[PDB]
RNA sequence: UGUACCAUUUUGAAUAAGUGACGACUAACUAUGUGCCAGCAGUCGCGGUAAUACAUAGGUCGCAAGCGUUAUCCGGAUUU
RNA sequence: UCUGAGAGUUUGAUCCUGGCUCAGGAUUAACGCUGGCGGCAUGCCUAAUACAUGCAAGUCGAUCGAAAGUAGUAAUACUUUAGAGGCGAACGGGUGAGUAACACGUAUCCAAUCUACCUUAUAAUGGGGGAUAACUAGUUGAAAGACUAGCUAAUACCGCAUAAGAACUUUGGUUCGAAUCAAAGUUGAAAGGACCUGCAAGGGUUCGUUAUUUGAUGAGGGUGCGCCAUAUCAGCUAGUUGGUGGGGUAACGGCCUACCAAGGCAAUGACGUGUAGCUAUGCUGAGAAGUAGAAUAGCCACAAUGGGACUGAGACACGGCCCAUACUCCUACGGGAGGCAGCAGUAGGGAAUUUUUCACAAUGAGCGAAAGCUUGAUGGAGCAAUGCCGCG
C-alpha cells in the first residue's frame, strides 16, 4: 500500500500513534499490537536487525502516506548531493507536499490530505499541482486555491491548523510556510531513519 | 477518371458445371486486353477438357477484378464457383449494377440456376441472359 | 534510388569516354617523349600534364611525378 | 532541436558538405533552443572567423546569431 | 629529418638482410592485478639508410617513419657500439 | 495539439487491484483434509498413530497500476 | 578512505576442509494476474537472409540549343529542362556478417598524400574552330529495347593568346631524410550566360570557370604504448628476406617487377585457428576487477558474395556501370532485370523487439542570386506499464 482504507490499523500495528488519540483512540476497540488470530511471540527467528530495518521503514512510509517508488526517488535525489543519507533523507521526506500540507493541520488525515492536494487545489510555486509529487525546501509557500476555502472538512481542519517549531501556517488566509527542516529534535521520537540507511549494503 | 454513370459493376451470376468461369475468363480477357505486355496470345483462347470442374471453379475465381471498355468500366467478379450458396452470388450481386446470368442449352438440367435468378430478382438488377453450351 | 545517381553516370561515363581519350592522349605524349628523349617533348609532355591538372579529374601529384620519372630518363641521356 | 517533445534542444555544430547535425563536427556551436530567443552558443566572435578563415562554413542557421556579433561586418572586408 | 621523438629504443639482434637489421627491444609493463613489472620481447626491422650500418649485438634507437620495404616500416637512426 | 497549463467550468465517494509468502535463511500463520500418499520447495529441507512450510478458508505483512516470477554482472562466498 | 549483511551444509555432540543457495541494482524484457492517466524513454541480443511495396539528396537556364504550350500575328513576357553540362551523389541510415588492427587512445613520419564548393588571394574570365545531343528521318520491334542517318547551341568537345604565380631542366646557396633561396632552361588558363546605366566602350550586377594559394573537409601508409581465444595447436614462413634499376595508386614503401639473393617470426609458445566491430559510452561492488562496445558520437566494415574500370577531390561506388555466382517477372522462350547489413515491414528463432509512420514545420547537406525541394536524416507521432516517473 500507498495508501490505507483502515489507518487505524497501521497506527496500531505499528507501534506508532499517527495521530496520537485519533488513531490509538478508543473508538470502540483499540490494540497496540499485532492484531487477529496471530497474536504471538513468534518463537522463529523472526527478529534481526532486518526485522528492525523493515519495521521502521514501514513505519516512517506509512505515515507519509506516499509510495515506496518515490520514497526510493527521494533517496536517489538527495544522492545527487553530497551529506548524510539519514537526516536528509528523513527531513526530505517529512518535505512531503501531502506531509508539509497534513504538517500546516489543512487534512484531517494523510489519506485525506493527498485525496485533497491531488484534487487539482494546492498551489506551490504558483502552479496548481494536479498530482502531489512537488517536494518543499525551507520556505515554500504552499497555498490553498479558491476550491479549497469553502470546503467544510478542510476549512475546519485548516482552522484547527498545527504549528511546530519548524513550520508555521496562517490559517485565517488558508496559506502555510515550511519555515525549515526538522533536523534533528524535530523528529518523532519512536522513528529512527538510520535502520533505514543501514537498510542497504551497496551504497 | 471516367464519367459517374460509367461505373457499373458486373459479378458473374451463374454456378459452375454451367461453363461459367470459361465465360467468366473470356470476359476478362476481352474487356482486358492489352497488346504491350503480350498478353493478347497468352489468353488467347479459354476452353474446357473437363475432367474436372473445381479447378475452373477456383482458379478463375475473380473475387474483384475491374477494367475499362471504351465507354465504361467493366467491373468483372467471378466471386461465385459454387453450385449452390449465398454469400459469393449475393456479393456479386450487391455489387453489381447489372448482371449476366450464364445459362446452358447443352445441359439444360443444371439444378442451380433458379436460386441464383432469385437472389437477382430481389433488387430488380438489369440481367442479360447469356448461354454458352451451344458448342 | 535516387534520379541524380543515374544522371551522374550519364555524366561519368561520357567523361570516362572523354577521359579515356585525354588520358590515352598524355600517355603516348609520355611515349613519344620516351622514345625521342629530348627538352622539347619534356615540355610538351609538360604543357599535356597541366592541361589535366587544370581540368580538375586526377590531382596535380600524379602529372607531377609522371612528369619527374620522365625529366629523370632525360637526365640519364 | 532534439531530446524530449515541446521541450526542445538545439545543438548547433560544423559542417563542410556532408555531415550531419550533432553527429561529425569541425567544432560545436553551441546551443540553442528552437523556443528559446537567446542562445547560451559557444560564440565569441573569434570561433566564428576561425570557422570562416578555415573554409568549411558552418550550419547556415546561427547566422543571426553571428549577425548580431557583427562578424559579416568585419569578414566581408577581410576577404574583400 | 624533422622527425620529432618517439620511443623505439632496443637491441639490435641481427644484420643478416641487405642493410637492413632485425632488433629486439625488451619493453617492461605491468601486471594489471598483482602488480608485478614484467618484460616483454619484440622484433623491429630497422632500415639501413646505406650510410649508417646498424652494428649487431648493441643497442640501438629506432625511430617512426613511413615503409622502406615489405614488414620494414622503420628506419635505423642511433646505435651505441661495443666497448 | 482544442496538446500542454488555468479556473469544484458541473454531480459525486465516487473512476480503477494484484502478487509473494508467514519455520528459519529473509517481514509476513491460525485452523481444516492429508500417513512421506496428497503436494511444497533457492539452502536447511517440508507430510509414514491428530498439519501454523503442503492444498484450502481465512487473518497477516512487503508492496502496488503494478504487483511476484525467472533472466542478466559484481559484492555479500578473502569460500582462488 | 566513498565504502563492506547473514544464515543455512557433516560426527551423539564439537570443530575443521571445501562447496552451493537466497539475501542487491538492473531489463530490447517477457511472464501470471489484472490495470489510471499522461510525461518520458525504451523497443530483434537471434536472422549480415531474400528483400516484395513507398521510401533512403535533390537542386539546377543567373550554362546552353530546342522541346513545349498559356496571351500574343510572330518575335516573344512566361513554365522547367527531355538532352548536353554542375555539385551533392562516398550524404544519410543501417546492421557488425566479417574485421583483433594504428582501426583505435595519443604525439606524430608524412622527407609522400590529395581534397571539388569552401577557404589566406595573387591571377584570370583574350580569341576561337567544329561538333554533339534537343530536333528530324528511317530501321528493328508486342513491349522490353534497339541500330543507322544527318543539323545545331552553350558553361558543351578540342588547340593557341596572356599566364603573376606556378609545374619542371642546369649552376650556386641553405638545411636534420630533407626543409630553405639565387642564376637559369622548357612550358602551358578557359568560357562566357544573365540584369540596370551607358551609342558603344566602360561602370555597376549575378552566376560558371581559370590558375595561384592558407586551411578545413574525408581519408591514405607507417607509427612507440595497450588492443579475444589459441600447447589436448612447435615449428611456421619461398617476395620469405632485403638490395640496385625500372614502373606504380594520392604517395614513401617489393606497392609491384627485371636483375641480385636465403633469409624473416619464434619456448616470454612461433605459425595456424576461429571470434569480438576499437575508444567514449553500459551496470555491480568500497576495491580488486568482471560485465557490451549491440544501435550509437569518432573511426571501421560490409552494404547480395567476388572482381574490373569510369566519375568524383575523395568510390573501383547499398540504393552508378559491366560481369560471374544466388534469384526473378512477363513471353511469341526471341528477350530484357535488380537489391532495406536505408527507413519501416514481411518470413523465421525467440519471450519479444516498434509504423508496411507524418511534415520538412525547426535542424543537415546539396544545389539554385532567388521562389525553394527531398530526405524513411531530423523533428514529431503511433506502438507494447515497453521501462521509468507521479498520481488516485
Amino acid at each position: 500500500m500507498k495508501y490505507t482504507g483502515s489507518i487505524f490499523k497501521r497506527s496500531r500495528r505499528l507501534g506508532f500513534s499517527l495521530l496520537e488519540n485519533n488513531k490509538e483512540f478508543s473508538k470502540g476497540k483499540k490494540r497496540k499490537t499485532i492484531p487477529g488470530q496471530h497474536g504471538n511471540r513468534f518463537r522463529s527467528s523472526t527478529m534481526s536487525g532486518y526485522a528492525q530495518q523493515l519495521q521502521e521503514k514501514q513505519r516512517m512510509q506509512y505515515m507519509y502516506g506516499i509510495t515506496d517508488k518515490q520514497f526510493r526517488r527521494l533517496f536517489r535525489l538527495v544522492l545527487k548531493q553530497r551529506g548524510n543519507l539519514a537526516v536528509n533523507l528523513f527531513r526530505v521526506l517529512e518535505s512531503r507536499l501531502d506531509n508539509i500540507v497534513y504538517r500546516m493541520g489543512f487534512a484531517p488525515t494523510r489519506r485525506s490530505a493527498r485525496q485533497l492536494v491531488n484534487h487539482g487545489h494546492v498551489l506551490l510555486n504558483d502552479r496548481t499541482v494536479d498530482t502531489p509529487s512537488i517536494i518543499l525546501n525551507p520556505g515554500d509557500k504552499v497555498r490553498l486555491k479558491a476550491k479549497t476555502i469553502k470546503i467544510p472538512i478542510v476549512k475546519a481542519a485548516s482552522e484547527s491548523g498545527v504549528v511546530s517549531p519548524f513550520v508555521e501556517t496562517n490559517n485565517k488566509t488558508f496559506e502555510g510556510t515550511y519555515v525549515r527542516f526538522p533536523e534533528r529534535s524535530e523528529l518523532p521520537a519512536g522513528i529512527n531513519e538510520s535502520y533505514v540507511v543501514e537498510w542497504y549494503k551497496r551504497l | 477518371t471516367v464519367d459517374l454513370i460509367n461505373f457499373r459493376n458486373f459479378g458473374i451470376m451463374a454456378h459452375i458445371d454451367a461453363g461459367k468461369t470459361t465465360t467468366s475468363e473470356r470476359i476478362l480477357f476481352h474487356s482486358g486486353r492489352i497488346h504491350k505486355i503480350g498478353e493478347t496470345h497468352d489468353g488467347e483462347s479459354v476452353m474446357d477438357w473437363m475432367e474436372q470442374e473445381k479447378e475452373r471453379g477456383i482458379t478463375i475465381t475473380s473475387a474483384a477484378t475491374s477494367v475499362s471498355w471504351k465507354n465504361c468500366s467493366l467491373n468483372l467478379i467471378d466471386t461465385p464457383g459454387h453450385v449452390d450458396f449465398t454469400v459469393e452470388v449475393e456479393r456479386s450481386l450487391r455489387v453489381l449494377d447489372g448482371a449476366i446470368a450464364v445459362l446452358d442449352a447443352q445441359m439444360g438440367v443444371e439444378p442451380q440456376t433458379e436460386t441464383v435468378w432469385r437472389q437477382a430478382s430481389r433488387y430488380e438488377v438489369p440481367r442479360i441472359i447469356f448461354v454458352n453450351k451451344m458448342d | 534510388n535516387i534520379k541524380s545517381n543515374e544522371k551522374r553516370l550519364r555524366q561519368n561515363i561520357k567523361r570516362n569516354l572523354n577521359n579515356k581519350g585525354q588520358k590515352t592522349k598524355l600517355k603516348t605524349n609520355v611515349k613519344n617523349f620516351h622514345k625521342e628523349i629530348n627538352l622539347d617533348n619534356l615540355g610538351n609532355v609538360y604543357s599535356q600534364a597541366d592541361r589535366l591538372a587544370r581540368k580538375g579529374i586526377i590531382s596535380t601529384n600524379r602529372a607531377r611525378r609522371l612528369k619527374s620519372r620522365n625529366v629523370a630518363v632525360l637526365n640519364k641521356t | 532541436r532534439m531530446g524530449r517533445v515541446h521541450y526542445p534542444t538545439y545543438r548547433i555544430v560544423a559542417v563542410d558538405s556532408r555531415v550531419k547535425r550533432d553527429g561529425k563536427y569541425i567544432a560545436l556551436i553551441g546551443h540553442l533552443n528552437p523556443a528559446l530567443k537567446e542562445n547560451k552558443c559557444k560564440i565569441d566572435e573569434a570561433v566564428a572567423l576561425e570557422w570562416l578563415n578555415k573554409g568549411a562554413k558552418p550550419t547556415d542557421t546561427v547566422r543571426s546569431l553571428f549577425s548580431q556579433t557583427g562578424l559579416w561586418k568585419k569578414f566581408v572586408e577581410s576577404k574583400k | 629529418k624533422r622527425n620529432q621523438r618517439k620511443v623505439l629504443i632496443g637491441i639490435v639482434k641481427s644484420t643478416k638482410n641487405a642493410k637492413t637489421a632485425t632488433v629486439q627491444v625488451e619493453s617492461r609493463f605491468k601486471h594489471p592485478l598483482y602488480h608485478k613489472s614484467v618484460v616483454r620481447h619484440k622484433k623491429y626491422q630497422a632500415h639501413n639508410e646505406g650510410e649508417v650500418l646498424a652494428k649487431d649485438g648493441d643497442k640501438v634507437q629506432i625511430v617512426e617513419t613511413r615503409p622502406l620495404s615489405a614488414t620494414k616500416r622503420f628506419r635505423i637512426a642511433k646505435i651505441i657500439e661495443r666497448a
